[PDB]
RNA sequence: GGGAUAAGUGCUGAAAGCAUCUAAGCAUGAAGCCCCCCUCAAGAUGAGAUUUCCCAACUUGGUUAUAAGAUCCCUCAAAG
RNA sequence: UUGGCACCUCGAUGUCGGCUCAUCGCAUCCUGGGGCUGUAGUCGGUCCCAAGGGUUGGGCUGUUCGCCCAUUAAAGCGGUA
RNA sequence: AUAUGUUAAGUGGAAAAGGAUGUGGCGUUGCCCAGACAACUAG
């Protein structure tokens, strides 16, 4: 997971949701992953 | 599992089936009895209490060591033996198979065996810090008026202590020493020595314990 | 120098107690059994004495925790030796040894001086359910509040 | 089939075996219920409809259980036992020991075809999580333990 | 070797008919965290345990020698 | 770090570099664990966890730096007057 | 202590641009049993 500050939706797949008390990014693309 | 005290006696070598020269200590381990079984049951924890040398007489009426004194006499009559110079516990034994009048003798130790030594290590005296640390000296020349001392002892006027680790001279050869991992290379049944590869930590003469490997 | 009753040695008399732990939070049984230990809570209290009572507090086991803490609160300790802190403990206390989580919280909560120590020496706590004091005969005491 | 045991809203299902917590403080309905969206107040609405959903796949899978299947996209595969499936898997210098009869787990041997065969999902997608969880599916020439029907995006050497 | 964990990988899962490692609940996972390994350690005043040893004369609580047991002193060293 | 300010010390708070001894932080040089990769393999890049331990001998210069010779798994950065 | 609500971060008990279906209130609106959101079947 490329990890930053921000966290938007990458592509129109994507999805975000919080997991561990933490917003991540879910895109599908591997190479589109991200978590604050 | 097993053990058994002796006084180090000294180093030999001696020669290996393929011509090998394995450097041997000579353990002796004469007249070792068992005294006391120590069960959960009274004593809260498992051991095998083995009294090694034997020592003299009875509440004789006199100065040394050498004589039992009442206390002694007691407990080796409870346990039907001559009096005892030297007693220690072994836990990690096999407390049920070892009934407490018996002997434990060499033969326990069989060739090939590997084992950890205790023992208290020789003694050096109130030694200085080049020789108990190893810290490497001061220049001699250059114009140093600096050889044998330990360093700098601190900081500034921040750690405004000593710290607690802190390492200097005092005694040195104190402190019991086992070693790990030595090979027993003969057992000699006839005079109750055995011969251990490498050197165990005595001076000579040195009590030390003998029990089966840990790890 | 009017009236002022002072409690003496004489004058004073330190009954036993049993507590359980068992549905209860850490904090709030700690401090009412601190102020039982110091016998701030007879009328006969007096400040340069030990006026207290004596507390067993039992199955120290089952105490609780409020917050999300079992995890999250640890306990420290230093060795006074260099770097040696010793971070180690949560509620894992609880778990081996939670007699001494209850003993110190408790003890956490007396005045720092030789009498608060003997206070605090007054405390006896058992994670299991069965005291060896019963000879001291303690009687049973519900929790105020 | 339509057999469960009550109490204290923990109980067992007669077919097979359960053994289940619950959240407790829900509105609760029987044989299939309904109301997955919404029960008892507040917020609490996302708990209960965990308790519905957790109930409801207990049930589903205990008269006919699902079971994940793996397939051994490589050169190696596993063989079987009666308490194992002998993964000699990819080419890793040896042979692993796996699997658990905890409630219950069946074998698999189908050359390079095998399956966790449970009960409830849970189990199932725990122990083939794990079966799998020993090589995994490099996208090159996609090789590794695959579960069945699953994307594997693949790229250029 | 065992236990718990991080980043991570997940399973089951609603909120949010889907989807989702997570908020309930589960599994996995590091030279690091705990135990294991080595030495110290009951002045742990919270002063622990085991085995053995000794055992009265006087008393207006105590008194005094003694016992088990040591030590002083003396010959010493593996100790200093 | 170079400074700004002039609050402690002018009836004195020794000062660069080295040497001796270290101790701590993590913004990790190596080693352990991973994600992405424009990751085939062998290597690597970059981020994430991690501070247990380790982290070299010389030529020139007072030197700290720096260049260089030769090795290393690596030749980490800062605090502690 | 009382009554009514909030907060789940030990926030309380250090910090910004920026970022997030975290929750609470107060409003305004467009599609809704003429069937809509979402899911599944057909280009
Ligand atoms: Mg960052
Ligand atoms: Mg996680
Ligand atoms: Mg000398
Ligand atoms: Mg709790
Ligand atoms: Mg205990
Ligand atoms: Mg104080
Ligand atoms: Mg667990
Ligand atoms: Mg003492
Ligand atoms: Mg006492
Ligand atoms: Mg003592
Ligand atoms: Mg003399
Ligand atoms: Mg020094
Ligand atoms: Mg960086
Ligand atoms: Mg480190
Ligand atoms: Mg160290
Ligand atoms: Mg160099
Ligand atoms: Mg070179
Ligand atoms: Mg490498
Ligand atoms: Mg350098
Ligand atoms: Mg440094
Ligand atoms: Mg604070
Ligand atoms: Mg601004
Ligand atoms: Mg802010
Ligand atoms: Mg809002
Ligand atoms: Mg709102
Ligand atoms: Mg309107
Ligand atoms: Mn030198
Ligand atoms: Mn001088
Ligand atoms: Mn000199
Ligand atoms: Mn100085
Ligand atoms: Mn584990
Ligand atoms: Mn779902
Ligand atoms: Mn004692
Ligand atoms: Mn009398
Ligand atoms: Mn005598
Ligand atoms: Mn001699
Ligand atoms: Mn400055
Ligand atoms: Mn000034
Ligand atoms: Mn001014
Ligand atoms: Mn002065
Ligand atoms: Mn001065
Ligand atoms: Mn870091
Ligand atoms: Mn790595
Ligand atoms: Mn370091
Ligand atoms: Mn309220
Ligand atoms: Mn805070
Ligand atoms: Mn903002």
């Amino acid at each position: 997971m490329k990890v930053r500050p921000s966290v938007k939706p990458i592509c129109e797949k994507c999805k975000v949701i919080k997991r561990k008390g933490k917003v991540m990014v879910i895109c599908e693309n591997p190479k589109h992953k991200q978590r604050q | 599992t097993k053990g058994i005290l002796g006084r180090k006696i000294g180093m030999t070598q001696v020669f290996g089936e393929n011509g090998e020269l394995i450097p041997v200590t000579v353990v002796e381990a004469k007249e070792n009895v068992v005294l006391q079984k120590k069960t959960v049951e009274v004593d809260g924890y498992n051991a095998i209490q083995v009294g090694f040398e034997d020592k003299k007489a009875y509440k004789k009426d006199a100065k040394s060591n050498k004589y039992a004194n009442k206390p002694a006499e007691g407990h080796a009559k409870k346990a039907d033996a001559a009096p005892k110079r030297f007693i220690r516990e072994f836990r990690n034994v096999d407390v049920d198979a070892y009934e407490v009048g018996q002997e434990v003798s060499v033969d326990t130790f069989v060739a090939g065996d590997v084992i950890d030594v205790t023992g208290v290590s020789k003694g050096k005296g109130f030694q200085g810090a080049i020789k108990r640390h190893g810290q490497s000296r001061g220049p001699m020349s250059h114009g140093s008026h600096f050889h044998r001392a330990p360093g700098s002892v601190g900081m500034a006027s921040d750690a405004s202590r000593v710290f607690k680790g802190q390492k200097m001279p005092g005694r040195m050869g104190g402190n019991t020493v086992t070693v790990q991992n030595l090979e027993v290379v003969q057992v000699d049944t006839e005079n109750k020595v055995i011969l251990v590869k490498g050197n165990v930590p005595g001076p000579k003469k040195g009590l030390v314990e003998i029990r089966t490997s840990i790890k | 120098m009017r009236q002022t009753f002072m409690a003496n040695e004489s004058n004073i008399e330190r009954k036993w107690y049993v507590i359980d732990a068992e549905g209860q939070t850490l904090g709030r049984l700690s401090s009412e059994v601190a102020s039982i230990l110091r016998g701030k809570n007879k009328v006969t209290y007096t400040p340069h004495v030990d006026t207290g009572d004596y507390v067993i507090v039992i199955n120290a086991s089952k105490i609780e925790f409020t917050g999300n803490k079992e995890t999250d609160k640890v306990y420290y300790r230093h060795s006074n030796h260099p770097g040696g802190i010793k971070s180690i403990t949560a509620g894992e206390l609880r778990r081996t040894n939670p007699e001494r989580l209850i003993e110190n919280s408790i003890k956490g909560m007396l005045p720092s001086t030789r009498l608060g120590e003997k206070q605090g020496k007054k405390l006896f706590v058992y994670g299991g359910a069965e005291h060896p004091h019963a000879a001291q005969q303690p009687e049973n005491y519900e929790l105020r509040g | 089939t339509f057999d469960g045991n009550h109490v204290t809203v923990k109980g067992p299902k007669g077919e097979l075996s359960r053994t289940l917590n619950e959240r407790m403080t829900f509105k609760q309905e029987e044989n299939t219920i309904e109301v997955v969206r919404p029960s008892d107040s507040k917020e609490d609405r996302t708990n209960h409809g965990t308790t519905r959903a957790l109930l409801n796949n207990m049930v589903q899978g205990v008269s006919q259980g699902y079971v994940k299947v793996l397939e051994l996209v490589g050169v190696g595969y596993r063989a079987q036992m009666q308490g194992k499936d002998l993964i000699l898997n990819v080419g890793y210098s040896h042979p692993v020991e796996i699997k658990a009869e905890e409630n219950i787990t069946f074998s698999v041997e189908k050359n390079t075809v095998v399956k966790v065969e449970g009960i409830s999902k849970e189990q199932v997608g725990a122990l083939a999580s794990n079966i799998r969880s020993v090589r995994p599916p490099e996208p090159y020439k996609g090789k590794g333990i695959r579960y069945q029907g699953e994307y594997v995006r693949r790229k250029e050497k």
